[PDB]
């Protein structure tokens, strides 16, 4: 945990994060809901089964 | 085909619609299952479902699903009719609703059906080989000295028959 000082030169648009997804199979339709997601500049890889 | 019932299948149920209770939502499902006895079944053709969209639990409401009965026997060619050489050629028949205990084993049976390969299981390599079944569409008794035929004529027939010469009738 950090405390720095400075002025803010750009700021982007709000966008969409998702904190958790809901990911479906596409042959028997079975949902894998509420995949948590981890905070920050982190992706995701979702399960390959 | 004609030929004598070797072995018979157990009556089974075959689910064809299922239909299932969520008791989280208060929701009722209703699912199909195409008869694709003989034709490519793709995985999710056959999926049964557990859960709502949200993974909530599913309860199948068996009363209200609907089950076709299934059987399978086998036919072979009758002793007597098979060349007195050599061993017994068969075939197996599916058996669906009404058409099921038509047949036990012993009995002597014309079946109607088509003649059809089943499919294999999915798999990346094949022989090329295929397992076939006759599929019925009717299943007759050889008794057809056990089921008779009376029309009126036949009927009216009888009964003048019996009623002229009530007395000698026997000898
Ligand atoms: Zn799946």
């Amino acid at each position: 945990l950090v405390k720095i000082p400075g002025i803010i030169i750009a700021a982007s648009a709000v966008r969409a994060k998702a904190t958790r997804i809901s990911i479906q199979c596409r042959s028997c339709r079975n949902t894998l809901t509420n995949i948590a997601m981890r905070p920050g500049l982190e992706g995701y890889a979702l399960p390959r089964k | 085909v004609e030929g004598i019932v070797t072995k018979c299948s157990l009556v089974r149920p075959k689910v064809v619609r299922s239909v299932h209770y969520c008791p989280a939502t208060k929701k009722t499902i209703e699912r199909r299952y195409s008869d694709l006895t003989t034709l490519v079944a793709f995985p999710s053709s056959s999926v049964y479902p557990t859960k709502d969209e949200e993974n909530n639990p599913l309860e199948t409401e068996y009363g209200l699903s609907v089950y076709k009965d299934h059987q399978t026997i086998t036919i072979q060619e009758m002793p007597e009719k098979a060349p007195a050489g050599q061993l017994p050629r068969s075939v197996d028949v599916i058996l669906d609703d009404d058409l099921v205990d038509k047949a036990k084993p012993g009995d002597r049976v014309q079946v109607v059906g088509t003649y059809r390969c089943l499919p294999g299981k999915k798999g990346g390599y094949t022989s090329g080989t295929f397992r076939t079944v006759l599929i019925a569409c009717n299943v007759k008794q050889m008794s057809k000295d056990a089921q008779p035929s009376f029309s009126a004529e036949d009927i009216a027939k009888i009964k003048k028959f019996s009623k002229t010469r009530s007395k000698d009738i026997f000898d």
